[PDB]
């Protein structure tokens, strides 16, 4: 919620989500686990520096 | 995205500096009125500012001097542009405008409105190029990768130059709130050398889900393309302000 | 305009009588007459003050 994808406060949706154990268990998911400072709603951040 | 050109004819901006009236207005929300009067915060640009100008002219010895720096964009911009012979083809929006960082190009083809977000080489000097009266090559950028957002709307603008009098006035207003960018827009047609004093409301014309950190933008001036082999440009005028 | 919708059927337009209504999703009850106002072209309804 604070580097890689964040929702602003006032939204009007639904969320869902389910388990792929059985199609997706491999390598190359990456998340992003250092930052100097958040990022705002809505924003996404594809650099590798 | 064909790559390339240099200019050794410039010169140093003069920056001048300009009063903006009353304009730079917008219809700021989506609800419909009628007979009603109404208080509302938000930003906007104050009456009777000085605002910033620059030009683009030959003036005389052998050498073309242009005006595009790298200005700020704090929690908005309006823009102005004075120009008679489709002068001022787009923007490139983002925070270090190199190879680093993604990037946000708002540019027209003379035949399309074209809006890419992307890992882009900037040149040293971004414009198209006309062969005469044809859209000959574009040197705006050499090599773009990891490609975010691309979109175009069919716009045909005439490639055939007009010089002498001023003939449009085209005013814009730029926005960015989560995520999105909004681009208000309002377009005349007079005949005179300043801005004309006035009250001018601009409406909504697009709004882009690019996702893209911005803080910096510099204008592409793509007037060089009327001759063979040699391209050199025509005169134009473009002003800008803050919001507050 | 509404460019998602949910799985409803329409009836017949019925007018000159107290009916309750269901215009995309905007709902009342009311008598529904002709109009001879005019509107800008991607509104969808009117409201007074
Ligand atoms: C990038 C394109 C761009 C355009 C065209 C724009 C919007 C825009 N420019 C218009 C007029 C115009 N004014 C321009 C000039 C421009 N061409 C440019 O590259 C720039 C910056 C402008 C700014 C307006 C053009 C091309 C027209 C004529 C459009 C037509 O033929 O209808 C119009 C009214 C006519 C129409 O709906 O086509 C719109 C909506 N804002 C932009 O930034
Ligand atoms: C931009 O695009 C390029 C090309 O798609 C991306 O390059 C790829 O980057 C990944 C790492 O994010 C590389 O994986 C690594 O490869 C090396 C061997 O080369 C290996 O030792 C590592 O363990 C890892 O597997 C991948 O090889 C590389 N591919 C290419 C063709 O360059 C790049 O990441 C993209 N940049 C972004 C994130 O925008
Ligand atoms: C900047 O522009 C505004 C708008 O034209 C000028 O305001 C006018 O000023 C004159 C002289 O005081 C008044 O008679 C007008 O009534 C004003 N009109 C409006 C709408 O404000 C202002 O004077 C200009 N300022 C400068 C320094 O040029
Ligand atoms: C506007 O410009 C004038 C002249 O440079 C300057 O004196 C003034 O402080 C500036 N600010 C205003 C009033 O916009
Ligand atoms: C990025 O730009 C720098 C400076 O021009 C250059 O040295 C480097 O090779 C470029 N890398 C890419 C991504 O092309
Ligand atoms: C401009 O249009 C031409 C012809 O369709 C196309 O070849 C070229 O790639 C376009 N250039 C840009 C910058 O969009």
């Amino acid at each position: 919620a604070d580097y890689n994808y964040k929702l602003p406060s006032e939204f009007v949706g639904c969320i869902l989500a389910w388990n792929t154990r059985t199609i997706d268990s491999k390598r190359g998911f990456y998340y992003r686990l250092f930052r100097h400072g958040n990022i705002r709603p809505y924003e996404r951040d594809t650099s590798n520096v | 995205q064909d790559g390339c050109a240099t200019l050794s004819t410039k010169l140093t901006p003069t920056q001048l500096q300009v009063n903006s009236t009353r304009r730079g207005f917008y219809y700021f929300d989506d609800i419909y009125r009628s007979s009603l009067r109404v208080l509302v915060p938000g930003y906007f640009l104050p009456f009777g500012t000085n605002i910033t100008r620059y030009q683009a002219q030959v003036i005389n010895w052998t050498a073309i001097f242009f005006d595009n720096p790298v200005i700020p964009f704090n929690d908005g911009v309006y823009f102005a542009a004075l120009e008679h012979s489709n002068v001022v083809r787009g923007w490139i929006f983002g925070t270090t405008l190199d190879n680093t960082t993604q990037s946000a190009i708002v540019v027209n083809n003379a035949t399309h409105i074209l809006i890419s977000v992307c890992y882009f080489n900037v040149c040293k000097e971004p414009m198209f190029a006309v062969s005469n009266f044809k859209p000959y090559k574009s040197w705006v950028y050499d090599r773009a990768n990891n490609c975010t957002f691309n979109r175009a709307y069919p716009l045909n603008i005439s490639t055939t130059p007009e010089p002498g009098k001023f003939k449009a006035l085209r005013e814009q207003v730029f926005r960015y709130q989560d995520g999105f960018l909004y681009i208000y827009h309002s377009y005349e047609s007079i005949n005179s050398d300043t801005l004309p004093p006035g009250f001018s409301v601009l409406k909504p014309m697009l709004k882009l889900p690019l996702g893209l950190n911005i803080t910096r933008f510099r204008v592409v001036m793509a007037m060089h393309s009327l001759t063979t082999s040699n391209f050199n440009t025509h005169s134009v005028n473009y002003f800008v302000g803050h919001l507050k | 305009p509404a460019t998602v919708c949910g799985p409803k059927q329409s009836t017949d337009l019925v007018k000159n009588k107290c009916v309750n209504f269901n215009f995309n999703g905007l709902t009342g009850t009311g008598v529904l007459t002709d109009s001879n106002k005019k509107f800008q072209p991607f509104q969808q309804f009117g409201r007074d003050s």
